[PDB]
């Protein structure tokens, strides 16, 4: 999120690479833990949760880059979202 | 016993062959069997009979990966080409084992769905980000790695294709096509405009929406 | 036999009879009640030969043997679906590098990612095949050619 919302901002690249790293950690856990399906390890559940969160971070970065790179020549600015992000969210 | 009745209960670890059906993996039911019979004594010489219609599962240590949904024993008499005048008896015990999918759901299916979801985000991601191509290529690579994972978990028998594997190949083709069209879009964005392109994308498409 | 030789034991193929005429069983017997079809390998030929080496001494163990042969063909559809098609599709992706604009700044990324994927596929196949130096495997030749390109 702190990475710039403008060209050169590796937001999606960073998010997907960290997701891949967590997937590698998931592979490591899957090797050390039996294929038994009676329960899911809490460490594995944490890994899955972090992967889901990372995919949501990717989605949010895509949305942010979409909004930032919008132009008045191609998109009509929504008054609700504009007013929210301008005043209502910072002053919330 | 004094009546001459002999009871013998030897332990064994049978490593029997089973045709693993890959289609519904990892939600597959496997039907694995054990064909047991007297090798040299034929049915007119030693007759074997099943103790019960079903295997004795009363001492079965519950497996953490497979659930035995059904078990049954069938006695058969068959004639082999070795021995055409003497049919040989066997009892084929079989077990219908259903896989518990939770481990494979966690470690394969959920990541595959997560990376699949990331495919479509490329079309909302602007060209000016420069992240379109890296995103789609990383999705393609991750999907390829997970296909390589699946191909290791599944026998190379070619009798039938798996359905998760078929879905993975379909998703691979879809991602390849998405990357192709993304390259087309990127080249278009950096580009005299023909009348049909303007009529379709600038006039017709927004008018229909 | 190793305990006996052609001087002590004569190996021969099983003879069988039809219409009161005998013939040697010069093939591996497959019994439809006893035989389980392999899911990868189709048995194309299954000959049997009694082999006699005329130069071997009559009292040598190597003079006679019976060899049963299995000429089995791989059922390739599994490998076509799971390996060949993904590898070819990812390989042909490199052709998009030329069409991608130079202003995009992602052409090297695409090309190197295709190279990495091809390297991973070559790693996979080299695990599935022996390190025989007799010939390069067909898919291995394809992978090397693709990586060079
Ligand atoms: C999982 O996989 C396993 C295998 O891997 C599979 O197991 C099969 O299960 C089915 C049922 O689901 C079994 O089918 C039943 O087989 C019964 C046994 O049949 C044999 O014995 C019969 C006995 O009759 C006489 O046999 C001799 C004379 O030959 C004599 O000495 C005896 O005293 C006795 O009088 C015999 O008739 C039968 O012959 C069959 O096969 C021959 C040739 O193969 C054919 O010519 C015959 O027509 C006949 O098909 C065989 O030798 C059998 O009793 C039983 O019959 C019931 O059902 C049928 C209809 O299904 C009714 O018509 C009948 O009245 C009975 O109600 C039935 O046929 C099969 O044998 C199993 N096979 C193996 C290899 O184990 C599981 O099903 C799979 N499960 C899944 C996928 O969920
Ligand atoms: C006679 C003899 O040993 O037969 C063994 C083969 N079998 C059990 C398939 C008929």
């Amino acid at each position: 999120y702190f990475l710039p919302a403008q060209a050169g901002g590796q937001k999606c690249t960073v998010s997907i690479n960290v997701l891949l790293a967590q997937t590698v950690f998931l592979f490591l856990i899957a090797q050390k833990i039996p294929e038994t399906s009676l329960s899911v390890p809490l460490l594995g559940r944490f890994l899955i949760f972090v992967m889901v969160v990372a995919t949501l971070i990717v989605m949010n970065c895509v949305i942010v880059l979409n909004v930032s790179q919008r132009t008045p020549t191609t998109h009509a600015m929504s008054p609700r979202l504009r007013h929210v992000l301008l005043e209502l969210l910072p002053r919330l | 016993q004094y009546t001459g009745h002999i009871t013998w209960t030897p332990p064994a670890i049978f490593k029997s062959y089973c045709e693993i059906i890959v289609t519904h993996f990892p939600f597959d039911e496997q039907n694995c069997s054990m064909k047991l019979g007297t090798w040299t004594y034929d049915g007119s010489v030693v007759a074997i009979n099943p103790e019960s219609d079903q295997p004795d599962l009363s001492n079965f240590m519950e497996s953490g990966e497979w659930v035995i949904k059904e078990s049954r024993g069938w006695k058969h008499s068959v004639t082999y080409s070795c021995c055409p005048d003497t049919p040989y008896l066997d009892i084929t015990y079989h077990f219908v084992m259903q896989r518990l999918p939770l481990y494979f759901i966690v470690n394969v299916i959920i990541p595959c769905l997560l990376f699949s979801f990331l495919t479509g985000l490329v079309f909302y991601l602007p060209t000016d980000s420069g992240e379109k191509m890296t995103l789609s290529i990383s999705v393609l690579l991750s999907l390829t790695v997970f296909l390589l994972v699946i191909v290791e978990l599944i026998p190379s028998t070619s009798s039938a294709v798996p359905l998760i594997g078929k879905y993975m190949l379909f998703t691979m083709v879809f991602v390849i096509a998405s990357i192709i069209i993304t390259v087309i879009v990127i080249n278009t964005h950096h580009r005299v405009m023909p009348n049909w392109v303007r009529k379709v994308f600038i006039d017709t498409i927004p008018n229909i929406m | 036999s190793l305990k006996y030789t052609a001087k002590e034991i004569t190996l021969s193929l099983k003879q069988d009879a039809k219409e009161n005429r005998t013939y040697p069983v010069e093939w591996i017997i497959i019994d439809p009640e006893g035989f389980t079809e392999n899911g990868e390998w189709e048995i194309v030929h299954r000959p049997a030969r009694v082999n006699v080496d005329p130069r071997a001494p009559l009292d040598s163990p190597s003079r006679q043997d019976i060899t049963f042969y299995l000429i089995i063909r791989r059922k390739p559809l599994f490998y076509i679906i799971n390996i060949l098609v993904p590898c070819v599709l990812i390989s042909f992706m490199v052709n998009l590098v030329f069409y991608l604009p130079a202003d995009s700044g992602e052409k090297t990324s695409v090309a190197i990612s295709v190279l990495l994927a091809q390297s991973v596929f070559l790693l996979l196949i080299s695990k599935r095949l022996p390190a025989t130096s007799m010939a390069i495997p067909l898919i291995g030749k394809f992978l090397l050619f693709g990586m060079v390109l």
